[PDB]
């Protein structure tokens, strides 16, 4: 059988900056500031209803 | 779009929390620490008697600011306690 | 000179300053051949135990003691009294303390400093024995405690009020 | 012979003193070392204390309120004796016990604080969210498959 | 175990238990102790209110009827989440990333 | 403001050389009075009773003689002699003062409240008759003085007249600290708006 | 005057003997007391009134409204409300 394992990321100096460089985004999977964590809490509720 | 998403257990995590023993601890540490820079903060505004912004910073060390460290520490514990109440209060009524 | 300062520093109810002196005064006797310092070795040895009993470092009674230099070559009724007093306090039993003092009674009378402090000691143990009884209970009968400590009922109630 | 003794203490079941005694007196207590000889028979005694304090260890875990009256019967000890071995156990910091001397309750239930309780309830929530996903993996397999 | 499992309440007096098992209330406290110990149930015991307080039941064979039963409650919880999330959008409308 | 007085007065017993100020007999007396008010049982014991300074000056005046007697009786859970000692200290300490003659009313009201408090803090139940025998006043006289001080929230006790028992409630705890905070915070808010509004206008 | 008293009697106490209710509501006959009971929807059985049921019942039907019962101000709502004030 196949057991699920979590998928997340890890990146080098170079690779992270190259991602940031593509992106015009400020992120929102971060859970840094007040603003960002607000967005997240609502995404969490929507995640829960769909499952 | 692949690159912007980096997490997938972000939905689960936003509705988890830590043990509440260390939350109480952060709240005590925050209040007690702000007393100690509040003492300095009173002393700072005894001064502000020297003409020029730069002269003030060099002479009376206006850069090591008590003002900066209070505002920031108050902000941190404050923002945190808004979220804490928000998460916990959602959890009881939503789940049950 | 260390000794006399010792008995007097003890009396002021500071048993840190006392111990430090009675160690020095003892060492001279221990290592100095006996003659009439046999008598002064024994007086210090008792007081040297004493300081440790009042501070409630009741392990340290037994550290000083050993089977080769203190219970061999300077054993008396007086040494036997202090190790019994030590044993009474570790239990926190007033009964135990009372057993020891009843049968070494003239030995307690025999030294003024040991006496003045055993009056003091009595009271700190009365407190400790009372505390031990009611710690693994709650809502304990005043008639049950009174049996154990041996005091009369009224006296137990007032004493408890103070603590 | 040895198996029966190890089995008694490893299980989390009470047992009465007059019955362990009789049972293993002609098997294990006759053998030398521990038990057997004259000085060694004076360690048979010290067994009686481990068996009644063992009973108390089982009862803290399963009972939360139990009567002082019923407790006397299970350990097979008088009122005076029972309270003593309780007190001795709480100085050792092995159990938490509170006896009411009019013979009301003996409490084994932990003294609680808001913080302990908030931690317990946090556990349960996290745990729910984890179960929902895990059952969710298996739901994918059997849906496509069948 | 059985009387505990088919019902949805979490406590039983010694009086109910004694009729069920044909044992007096003396042996019933032993009966309870072995069950908790075996891993069939969890709970706590009073002898001052003479309750057994159950907090855990052992998952057993799932019958067709019990699946329907699971489901009903999940529909109850879905609606509740979806309702809350609608309010939580209207609130905080100008402050999001 | 006896709170600051007390911290300084313990200091003034050991050291001061009198430089246009009142005698050391006077200062010693003053230290006693402040001592009872401010400090709990154990601190009363250290700072007043076991003071080398007080012990070494003795009782050589009418006012010092009465006050030293009142300190000991609070500490001893003597209650009979607490009310007699109190009347004598009013006459012979407070009145001849030039600083506690004006605070006389506040001071005597406080100690009266202190003695009742200390017994209640120690006792879950008491009888009105029991409490009143110990103090040396009647039952009736006691009930008045008790019912005066209940709404001032130091005593924290209800009193039943059916059975004559005095039950001792204790609602002061986390709940206590909560009343204080909202109140002081409310005041702080007033200050912020009023100073603020005057400047914004400028 | 009788109505205002009946409003008070509910919260004050919960059950009273028949003669003491008569005295309070002002009637010269025990029967006129039970007639006012039935109008005010309160059961006297075995010469005893009960408010343990009744008071809670009347307050509930009235307290049911759908114009300020969806406004209570949630805990969740209060956290959000604070939240936006800090960053705006």
């Amino acid at each position: 059988t196949f057991l699920h394992l979590p998928c997340t990321i890890e990146a080098e100096e170079a690779e992270e900056i190259g991602v940031e460089h593509l992106l015009r985004d400020v992120r929102d999977q971060a859970a840094g500031g007040l603003s960002i964590r607000l967005t997240n809490q609502l995404k969490s509720l929507k995640g829960l209803q769909s499952k | 779009k692949m690159l912007m998403n980096l997490h997938k257990e972000q939905w689960q995590s936003g509705l988890k929390m830590y043990d509440y023993e260390e939350k109480e601890e952060s709240n005590l540490a925050a209040t007690k620490s702000m007393v100690k820079i509040a003492e300095q903060y009173s002393k700072r505004i005894e001064e502000e008697k020297e003409l020029t912004e730069e002269e003030l910073k060099t002479r009376y060390v206006g850069r090591q600011d008590p003002k900066k460290h209070l505002s920031e520490t108050a902000d941190e514990t404050l923002e945190n306690n808004i979220v804490s109440v928000l998460t916990a209060g959602v959890n009881s009524v939503a789940i049950k | 000179l260390d000794l006399m300062s010792g008995i007097l520093h003890c009396e002021d109810k500071d048993y840190k300053t006392a111990f430090s002196y009675f160690f020095e005064s003892f060492e001279s006797y221990h290592n100095l051949t006996t003659h009439n310092s046999y008598e002064k070795a024994c007086q210090v040895l008792k007081y040297m135990l004493l300081s440790k009993i009042m501070l409630n470092l009741i392990d340290d009674v037994k550290n000083i003691l050993n089977a080769k230099y203190t219970k061999e070559t300077y054993q008396s009724r007086g040494i036997d009294a202090m190790k019994a007093v030590a044993e009474a306090y570790n239990n926190r039993s007033l009964l135990d303390f009372n057993t020891a003092l009843k049968q070494y009674e003239k030995e307690l009378m025999g030294d003024e400093l040991t006496r003045s402090h055993f009056n003091a000691l009595y009271d700190t143990l009365l407190e400790s024995n009372l505390c031990k009884i009611i710690e693994p209970f709650e809502c304990v009968e005043i008639s049950h405690i009174s049996k154990i400590i041996g005091l009369d009922t009224q006296q137990v109630e007032g004493k408890l009020s103070q603590m | 012979s040895q198996e029966s003794l190890v089995k008694l203490f490893t299980t989390n079941e009470l047992m009465r003193w007059p019955i362990v005694q009789k049972t293993y007196e002609p098997v294990l207590n006759e053998d030398d070392l521990a038990f057997g000889g004259e000085a060694n028979k004076h360690h048979w005694e010290d067994l009686q204390k481990r068996v009644i304090e063992h009973n108390l260890r089982v009862i803290s875990e399963y009972y939360s309120r139990i009567t002082l009256l019923r407790l006397n019967e299970l350990l097979d000890l008088t009122e005076s004796q029972t309270e003593t071995y309780i007190s001795d156990l709480v100085n050792q910091g092995i159990i938490y016990a509170k006896v009411n001397r009019p013979a009301k309750i003996v409490n084994f239930e932990k003294p609680k604080n808001s913080s302990q309780l908030l931690n317990e309830w946090s556990h349960n929530v996290d745990e729910l969210l984890e179960h929902i996903e895990t059952i969710g993996h298996l739901i994918t397999k059997e849906e496509i498959m069948h | 175990i059985e009387t505990v499992f088919v019902k949805n309440i979490r406590m039983l007096s010694f009086e109910d238990i004694s009729k069920a098992t044909h044992l007096p209330k003396d042996n019933v406290e032993h009966l309870v102790m072995r069950a908790i110990s075996l891993g069939l149930l969890k709970g706590s015991i009073d002898q001052v209110n003479e309750l057994v307080t159950i907090s855990w039941v052992q998952p057993r064979i799932i019958s067709g009827d019990q699946i329907t039963k699971m489901k009903d409650r999940l529909v109850e919880w879905n609606d509740q989440v979806e309702k809350l999330g609608k309010k939580m959008e209207a609130r905080g409308q100008s402050i999001w990333v | 403001n006896f709170k600051e007085a007390a911290k300084l007065l313990v200091d003034s017993l050991a050291t001061f050389t009198s430089i246009e100020l009142t005698s050391y007999e006077s200062i010693a007396t003053y230290a006693s009075v402040t001592g009872l008010f401010t400090l709990e049982r154990t601190d009363l014991k250290s700072k007043v009773i076991d003071s080398p300074e007080l012990l070494s000056l003795i009782s050589t005046t009418a006012a010092l003689q009465s006050i030293s007697s009142l300190t000991i009786s609070l500490y001893a859970s003597d209650y009979a002699s607490y009310f007699p000692y109190l009347l004598e200290t009013y006459a012979n300490v407070l009145i001849p003062c030039k600083y506690l003659n004006r605070h006389a009313d506040f001071f005597v009201r406080e100690m009266r409240r202190k003695v009742y408090a200390q017994l209640l803090e120690s006792y879950k139940t008491l009888s009105l008759k029991s409490m009143a025998s110990a103090f040396g006043v009647s039952v009736a006289f006691l009930d008045n003085d008790l019912g005066k001080f209940i709404p001032n929230k130091q005593l924290n006790c209800v009193i039943d007249r059916v059975n004559g028992i005095v039950e001792t409630n204790r609602p002061d705890n986390k709940n206590a600290q909560y009343h204080l905070l909202v109140k002081q915070g409310d005041g702080l808010l007033t200050k912020l708006q009023k100073y603020g509004a005057a400047v914004r206008l400028t | 005057i009788r109505d205002e008293i009946a409003k008070n009697t509910e919260l004050s106490y919960d059950f009273l003997p028949l003669s003491n209710i008569k005295a309070l509501l002002f009637f010269n006959n025990e029967k006129e007391t039970e007639k006012f009971a039935l109008e005010r929807n309160w059961p006297i059985v075995n010469s005893k009134v009960y408010f343990n049921n009744q008071s809670k019942e009347k307050a509930d039907y009235e307290d049911e409204m759908m114009h300020e019962e969806d406004q209570k101000t949630n805990i969740i709502e209060k956290a959000m409300d604070y939240a936006i004030s800090i960053e705006n």
